[PDB]
């Protein structure tokens, strides 16, 4: 009964965390836009990076 | 009053000198204004080759 809970509960608490991980990517991704045109600096792309590590 | 009365003066010559005073004060105020606006733009030339 604790593995059919741990299948049962395991598939949304993924199904969040690599929603998460894809909303961290698309923040990442935005701020690379930002330092490639010109208004960031280095270390925040750096601050962004570890964000999504 | 700095010309002899009568003579055949330059273009550019000073005739005369009208006590400056303030003209000094608001130039010292530019130019200390002026000492660190360049070197911030100085440093940030430097700095802007390497991204940071």
């Amino acid at each position: 009964a604790d593995g059919l809970a741990a299948r049962g509960t395991f598939t949304e608490q993924l199904q969040a965390q690599r929603d998460l991980v894809k909303a961290s990517d698309e923040y990442y991704q935005l701020a690379d836009k930002r330092y490639r045109t010109g208004v960031d600096n280095y270390l925040t792309l750096l601050d962004a990076q570890r964000s999504l590590f | 009053r700095l010309f002899k009365e009568g003579s055949d003066v330059k273009a550019g010559q000073q005739l005369y000198q009208i006590d400056p005073a303030t003209y000094e004060a608001d130039y010292q105020s530019a130019q200390a204004n002026l000492a660190s606006t360049q070197e911030q733009a100085q440093r940030y030339k430097l700095l802007v080759a390497d991204q940071a």
